[PDB]
């Protein structure tokens, strides 16, 4: 069996503006198998209420999922997405970069 | 509408 | 323009942890409208788009029946696959199913699909002519002979050219206000120095629907295919999509580079330059 490691993207629904309500997204795609854990972190702490999309897949059969939560960015708060998958010896933590 | 799959036995 | 309907299901076996996990979803174009999740409490096919909510109780009754029956069908197929491939029942395996149809702008049938993957690779698929099968290996050849004998293809052909496209045309009408939309991308450029001699140019496309889009970087009129970082098209979460494409550029040479954006919602393709 051939495994595929997730491509991980963490981003906001809209360009971030401090003090303005938004949504923090972590999109994982191109991976196999489907078993995966995705957590959103605020200043290193896992965010309690995080929702995700229904497991779906692309034309090449590889899986994708969206994880998301509403948030209000501030200047000091740091965010990240932690992805736990069989292809990763240790979970991959990707920091949110707002001004991409 | 979801397909009729009774016959899709491997 | 053209439209599509797809149903996907995914069955994942989990030895010593109960029945296989089963998740099914339905889409029209890039809009999800139903789901079923074996681990959810309802044990029902559920609505995930406003325009499907209007369907009557009988609709949910029948959709639930079919999708639940399918979970049991692919459950057994997972067991059959184990035999075909001579694999132990201690390992976890995956079975994916896809089914659906395409129609043109005129509502006319265009394409039908019916295919399976085992552990992430092609197992069997209905060919475009809807009359023959493509088996990927010796195991799927067994199934192919079975489906040939049972005339599965003639059944599915009729359904794809009829019921499927009929259903699609209906959903398109019911969800007219939203499904027929074409939101153009809102585009912008970002620019970040990475050293004293190089800078990053990132070309953004935001808020667009459908998800299909092409971002291309050129330098002095020539595609920069090999030097561009392209990220996968991603959902904003509000029904629209996002994408970007970036190139690393010699400082002071930004003006040589142009980003080209193509999308169904644009009167004309856009060109961005820093």
């Amino acid at each position: 069996m051939i495994q595929r490691t997730p491509k991980i993207q963490v981003y906001s629904r809209h360009p971030a503006e401090n003090g303005k309500s938004n949504f923090l997204n972590c999109y994982v795609s191109g991976f196999h198998p489907s078993d995966i854990e995705v957590d959103l972190l605020k200043n290193g702490e896992r965010i309690e209420k995080v929702e995700h999309s229904d497991l779906s897949f692309s034309k090449d059969w590889s899986f994708y999922l969206l994880y998301y939560t509403e948030f209000t960015p501030t200047e000091k708060d740091e965010y990240a997405c932690r992805v736990n998958h069989v292809t990763l010896s240790q979970p991959k933590i990707v920091k949110w970069d707002r001004d991409m | 509408r979801f397909p009729l799959t009774f016959g899709w036995c491997f | 323009g053209s439209h599509s309907m797809r149903y996907f299901s995914t069955s994942v076996s989990r030895p010593g942890r109960g029945e296989p996990r089963f998740i099914a979803v339905g889409y029209v174009d890039d809009t999800q409208f139903v789901r079923f999740d074996s681990d959810a409490a309802s044990q029902r096919m559920e609505p995930r788009a406003p325009w499907i909510e209007q369907e009557g109780p009988e609709y949910w009754d029948e959709e639930t029946g079919k999708v639940k029956a399918h979970s049991q069908t692919d459950r057994e197929n997972l067991r059959i696959a184990l035999r075909y491939y001579n694999q132990s029942e201690a390992g976890s395996h995956t079975l994916q199913m896809m089914f659906g149809c395409d129609v043109g702008s005129d509502g006319r049938f265009l394409r039908g699909y019916h295919q399976y993957a085992y552990d992430g690779k092609d197992y069997i698929a209905l060919k475009e002519d809807l009359r023959s099968w493509t088996a990927a290996d010796m195991a799927a050849q067994i199934t192919k002979r079975k489906w040939e004998a049972a005339h599965v293809a003639e059944q599915q052909r009729a359904y794809l050219e009829g019921t499927c496209v009929d259903g699609l045309r209906r959903y398109l009408e019911n969800g007219k206000e939203t499904l027929q939309r074409t939101d153009p991308p809102k585009t912008h450029m970002t620019h970040h120095p990475i050293s004293d001699h190089e800078a990053t140019l990132r070309c953004w496309a935001l808020g667009f629907y459908p998800a299909e889009i092409t971002l291309t970087w050129q330098r002095d009129g020539e595609d920069q295919t090999q030097d561009t970082e392209l990220v996968e098209t991603r959902p904003a979460g509000d029904g629209t999509f996002q994408k970007w494409a970036a190139v690393v550029v010699p400082s002071g040479e930004e003006q040589r580079y142009t980003c080209h954006v193509q999308h169904e919602g644009l009167p004309k393709p856009l060109t961005l330059r820093w």
